RNA sequence: CCGCUGAAAGCAUCUAAGCGGGAAGCCCGCCCCAAGAUGAGGCCUCCCACGGCAGCCGGUAAGGACCCGGGAAGACC
RNA sequence: UCGAUGUCGGCUCGUCGCAUCCUGGGGCUGAAGAAGGUCCCAAGGGUUGGGCUGUUCGCCCAUUAAAGCGGCACGCGAGCU
């Protein structure tokens, strides 16, 4: 007997608050969702996951002087392109990407996990419009 | 203001302190005012 | 050896309305708001106001005092109204009223004009001394710190803006 | 934020109070608002003017339409003004007093495929005491084993010229209302004939 | 670095709650590029609902390309 | 690494470090003032032209806001000498 692959599957819709979370706590339930691995048919070399919709982005938490000493950087690709750059700011400037960033490195490398993270829309206020989608809310 | 790692108290006016993570020790003579670098 | 402790002599008629995080205040003079920890407790007796730490934690103790005395402070203010003198020492320099605002003639190229900030208001009974005053004390304690900075004390001479009663703690030349 | 298309016709020099002003002269005005645009609808404030009217035969079906939504006549160039709202529906160099000051933009004159002691100003080697082909050449362009790699930014031989180029704070030392002249104290970019923007300064 | 208010620690303390001042340096602003930004964005106008049997073949539309006369554009492009 | 990794100095071209030569912001000063001394913050930009010598370096002339020290195989010979 051989193992169990699933058929293309109707993915579903989450609907995830993230006000008052604790950041890294919440991302690695997403990027778990996006993964699939909770779904009793888990298979790894397909997009057999949710598609994750957060929101309230811009209100998630975070624990110490994370927001004064957590460093973002680029590299500009020239010499002395390296941007560093606080949590504070990117709140205050790109905030749905604090928390895009965070979940995008918990999903694996390569073209798979690289076309998961599309599955993941975070934005930042308490709406959507992916209304279209009647997206089930979860609660984590 | 003095900078070194052996801060101590000069006089019997100056006083230790702990501020923002730091070592420093103020006076009336501002000559003993000092921080830890 | 404590001042967490001590109770709070509300003075008719001021008003105290506890309300979780903060306490308003209300007097004679004026409106105020103390924002305050929640872990502490704001209780109010006859005339008499006092606040209680739920326990001996040093975090507990440290805002004890300190929340008492915001409180303690924000009462006299309304009521009493905090203010502090200046005094202006220098041949040439002086300090007028302008309108509402204040320039000082401190020896600069130019005059230094501080406009007041809300619930500040600047009175000058003599060019030579100034009195701010407010009901806040963060507020009167600031601006006269600023305005002390525009021309600071000298050490060699009696010459700048001091605090009333501040020392005349000056060295030699030559 | 008031702005203008214009084409540069040449620069001489007149005379103001005993002193002799370089000019450049630019054939601004007449530009016509061809379309606004707006927050609500484009999300955003400018205003797409016209300029130089163009043959119809020339000119197809799309751009026809969208020259009539706009009331207006054909025309050869279509550029924006960013944060510019003109009260009418034709925008002329009068929006320019005398003495005023204004940032050019020109399509820079075009250097081609320009040497790198003509770009980047390099100093080549020496033309004698041994130079081996190499008078006109850079030098060395990395280090060696570490980095071991060149360079992003790096300055080389390659075209130099003919690319957007914006000159800032030019003194309005004249406008000819009668021919939609602007007379400009300075270098403007670009060959004569050439288009050019004359948008209002933004230094102080 | 300099402070305001201020406990712990009845005084004192720029800090432990909180609020200020302060570098040619960090962020934005200025000039130039840039939606291959595959997260491939937006706006204006134009075209259309063609025949035969998310594909194919054939003829058009709005358009473009080749060809030519050339250009302070350019090695060819 | 010797079935080869060419080694000093210069020219050209940079770029980084900061134990900072300059410009900026501060404390102390036996800081009156001007000008200096000594630690602290800061690497954005700048840091000349010459005479001797192969020279790096150093000395010297004239200046300067100043004429900084160092890493990149004592940066850089399929780039020159
Ligand atoms: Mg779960
Ligand atoms: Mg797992
Ligand atoms: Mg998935
Ligand atoms: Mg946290
Ligand atoms: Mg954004
Ligand atoms: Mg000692
Ligand atoms: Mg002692
Ligand atoms: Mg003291
Ligand atoms: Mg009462
Ligand atoms: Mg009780
Ligand atoms: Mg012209
Ligand atoms: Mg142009
Ligand atoms: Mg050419
Ligand atoms: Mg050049
Ligand atoms: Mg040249
Ligand atoms: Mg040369
Ligand atoms: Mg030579
Ligand atoms: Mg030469
Ligand atoms: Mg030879
Ligand atoms: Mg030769
Ligand atoms: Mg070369
Ligand atoms: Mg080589
Ligand atoms: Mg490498
Ligand atoms: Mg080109
Ligand atoms: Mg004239
Ligand atoms: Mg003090
Ligand atoms: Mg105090
Ligand atoms: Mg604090
Ligand atoms: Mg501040
Ligand atoms: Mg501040
Ligand atoms: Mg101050
Ligand atoms: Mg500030
Ligand atoms: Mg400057
Ligand atoms: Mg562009
Ligand atoms: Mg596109
Ligand atoms: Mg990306
Ligand atoms: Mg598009
Ligand atoms: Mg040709
Ligand atoms: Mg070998
Ligand atoms: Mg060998
Ligand atoms: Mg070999
Ligand atoms: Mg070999
Ligand atoms: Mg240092
Ligand atoms: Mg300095
Ligand atoms: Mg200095
Ligand atoms: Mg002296
Ligand atoms: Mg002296
Ligand atoms: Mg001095
Ligand atoms: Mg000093
Ligand atoms: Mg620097
Ligand atoms: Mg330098
Ligand atoms: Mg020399
Ligand atoms: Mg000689
Ligand atoms: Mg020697
Ligand atoms: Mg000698
Ligand atoms: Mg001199
Ligand atoms: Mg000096
Ligand atoms: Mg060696
Ligand atoms: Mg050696
Ligand atoms: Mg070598
Ligand atoms: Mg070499
Ligand atoms: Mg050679
Ligand atoms: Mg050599
Ligand atoms: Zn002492």
């Amino acid at each position: 007997m051989k193992t169990y692959v699933p058929k293309q599957v109707e993915p579903r819709w989450v609907l995830i608050d993230a006000e008052g979370k604790t950041l890294g706590r919440l991302a690695t339930k997403i990027a778990t969702l996006l993964r699939g691995k909770h779904r009793p048919d888990w298979t790894p070399n397909v997009a057999m996951g949710d598609f994750v919709v957060v929101v309230n982005a811009d209100k998630i938490r975070v624990t110490g002087k994370k927001l004064e000493q957590k460093i973002y950087t680029r590299y500009s690709g020239y010499p002395g392109g390296l941007k560093k750059i606080p949590l504070e700011k990117m709140l205050a400037t790109h905030p749905e990407r604090v928390l895009e960033h965070a979940v995008k490195g918990m999903l694996p490398k390569g073209p798979l996990g690289r076309r998961l993270f599309k599955r993941l829309k975070v934005y930042a206020g308490p709406d959507h419009p992916h209304q279209a989608q009647r997206p089930e809310k979860l609660e984590v | 203001m003095k900078v070194r790692a052996s801060v101590k108290r000069i006089c019997d006016k100056c006083k230790v302190i702990r501020r923002h993570g730091r070592v420093y020790v103020i006076c009336e003579n501002p000559k003993h005012k000092q921080r830890q670098g | 050896s404590r001042i967490g402790r001590l109770p709070i002599p509300v003075p008719k008629g001021v008003s105290v309305e506890v309300a979780p995080g903060r306490v308003k205040v209300k007097g004679p003079k004026g409106e105020l708001e103390v924002p305050v920890s929640p872990e502490m407790r704001v209780v109010v007796e006859e005339g008499v106001v006092r606040v209680e730490r739920p326990s001996d934690e040093r975090r507990h103790k440290s805002l004890h005092g300190l929340t008492r005395t915001l409180i303690a402070n924000a009462v006299k203010g309304v009521s009493e109204g905090y203010s502090k003198e200046l005094l202006i020492k220098g041949i040439g320099y002086r300090a007028r009223l302008v309108g509402r605002a204040l320039e000082l003639t401190v020896g600069f190229s130019h005059p230094v004009v501080v406009e007041p900030p809300e619930g500040i208001t600047f009175e000058v009974p003599e060019p030579t001394r100034v009195r701010v005053s407010g009901i806040d004390k963060q507020k009167v304690g600031q601006v006269a710190a600023n305005i002390r900075a525009i021309r600071k004390p000298s050490a060699y001479h009696e010459k700048g803006i001091y605090y009333a009663g501040e020392p005349v703690r000056l060295k030699p030349g030559k | 934020m008031k702005g203008i298309l214009g084409v540069k016709v040449g620069m001489t020099r007149i005379f103001r109070d005993d002193r002799a002003v370089p000019v450049t002269v630019i054939l601004a005005g007449p530009c016509p608002v061809v379309q606004r645009r707006t927050p609500e609808k484009d999300g955003y404030t400018a205003v797409q003017l016209g300029f130089l009217p163009q043959n119809p035969k020339r000119v197809n079906r799309p751009l026809k339409g969208h020259f009539a939504k706009a009331g207006v006549e054909p025309v050869r160039i279509l550029r924006e003004i960013r944060d510019f709202n003109p009260e009418g529906d034709t925008v002329t160099v009068e929006i320019f007093k005398p003495g005023e000051r204004v940032d050019v933009t020109g399509t820079s004159k075009g250097r081609g495929f320009a040497g790198v002691m003509k770009r980047w100003n390099f100093a080549g080697g020496p033309d004698s005491h041994g130079a081996h082909k190499i008078h006109r050449h850079p030098g060395s362009i990395g280090n060696r084993k570490t980095p071991g790699r060149v360079y992003k930014g790096k300055k080389m031989a390659g075209h130099y010229g003919a690319e957007r180029v914006t000159v800032m704070n030019l003194e309005v030392v004249d406008v000819i209302p009668e021919e939609n002249l602007l007379l400009v104290k300075g270098a403007v970019p670009g060959p004569n004939g050439g288009l050019v923007i004359v948008r209002e300064t933004k230094k102080a």
